[PDB]
């Protein structure tokens, strides 16, 4: 079973960046496909960003995202990082990072994302 | 001096042009996220420019447009890949559907196993810069032997439907194994697939990982001497650079399959030049 845990969060303001970052621990960190995901106040859940598991090549964004947030991971040390420049106030939610394998889903407990 | 020739002509250089600049993305030790990238774009290039010149072509076959014979004795230095006293309307298609084919049907299938095979390597290699996670030593060497094996039996998995060839469908048995015999049958390997064929990839590399991992023994985390892991090693670093040249062999597979279509065009640019 696979622990995750993101941190990074915290208050920032319009434009500015933040530099987030998902440690796993537990399972087979490299076969998991990774994403961050991002839930607003009453708004729904989003896929934010994605990345395939072992060397990662394969990343996709929401249209809202692109060319500002990049998806990048660290087989080596277990990490998901979530890198995200000129912030928005629509960037605010709570940020959460999902190790996702077929029906094997894990979750951490999500940081929070303040633009303003 | 036919418009129909020169928009011929500068499409065909625009080709050459590209063709080149693929040959220098094949030609890099790392072909990196980015190289992929790279080569799909000249790719689609060379199909929308091959189109347009297809295009052309067809113009010059229904006017039928004269061929001279000055300019058919250089259809002979065309590749016999190419399968160039024959109509002037017959020439002309038999061109259009010679370059369309030597890209369809040719160039673009070493394309695709090129990256099929590239992905495959490329997410091992994340294995191999994983294995410091899964080796501590203490002489005494402790090895996390299941979470390799599952990573590795993942890797599999992961590319089980992801073949050499053909990029999307099937194809007959003939049509797998001469595309089989061309790509090596210890890089690929026929499989069924619904009613037809691929050529899947060759995972008995990493097959042969596994199998060595389970002569291990033990009962998930094993403990070597010094010398049974220097074995070990040496057949998982051995297995490594099967794969790097199994790699090695579909780029210049790829490269001489571009080499190829880039002189059908040096000839055609040349047969139009006069013509």
């Amino acid at each position: 079973q696979v622990q995750l845990a993101e941190s990074g969060g915290g208050l920032v303001q319009p434009g500015g960046s933040l530099r987030l970052s998902c440690s796993a621990s537990g399972g087979v960190f490299i076969i998991y496909n990774m994403g961050w995901y991002r839930q607003a106040p009453g708004k729904q859940r989003e896929l934010v960003a994605s990345i395939d598991s072992y060397s990662g090549s394969i990343t996709n964004y929401a249209d809202s995202v692109k060319g500002r947030f990049t998806i990048s991971r660290d087989n080596v040390e277990k990490r998901v990082y979530l890198e995200m420049n000129n912030l928005k106030p629509e960037d605010t939610a709570v940020y959460y990072c999902n190790a996702n394998l077929r029906t094997n889903n894990y979750w951490g407990q999500g940081t929070q994302v303040t633009v303003s | 001096p036919v418009s129909s020739l020169t928009m011929l002509n500068d499409t065909l250089h625009n080709i050459r042009t590209t063709n080149q600049a693929l040959k220098k993305e094949l030609s890099q030790k790392t072909l990196t996220k980015t190289s992929l990238e790279e080569i799909a774009l000249h790719s689609s290039q060379i199909s929308m420019d091959v189109n347009k010149s297809a295009q052309l072509l067809d113009i010059l076959s229904r006017n039928e447009y004269p061929i001279n014979k000055d300019a058919r004795e250089l259809l002979h230095s065309a590749p016999k890949e190419a399968e160039l006293m024959i109509s002037h309307r017959e020439l002309w298609a038999k061109i259009a559907n010679s370059i369309n084919d030597i890209n369809e049907q040719y160039l673009k299938v070493y394309e695709h196993a090129v990256s099929s095979y590239t992905q495959m390597y490329q997410d091992f290699s994340a294995v191999l810069s994983s294995l410091a996670g899964w080796i501590s030593p203490g002489n005494s060497v402790k090895l996390q032997v299941n979470s390799l094996k599952k990573a590795l039996e993942e890797l599999k998995e992961k590319y089980k439907d992801k073949p050499l060839y053909p990029a999307n469908n099937t194809v007959s048995q003939e049509q797998a194994n001469k595309w089989l015999t061309e790509l090596g049958g210890t890089i690929g390997k026929v499989s069924q697939k619904n009613g037809g064929y691929v050529v899947s990839i060759n995972m008995t590399p990493i097959d042969n990982m596994l199998k060595s991992l389970d002569n291990l023994g033990g009962n998930g985390e094993v403990v070597l001497d010094n010398a049974k892991y220097q074995a070990w090693n040496a057949g998982f670093s051995a297995e490594d650079e099967t794969m790097k040249n199994n790699l090695q062999t579909l780029v210049q597979k790829y490269s001489n399959a571009n080499s190829i279509f880039d002189n059908l065009v040096k000839v055609l640019s040349s047969t139009i030049s006069s013509s």
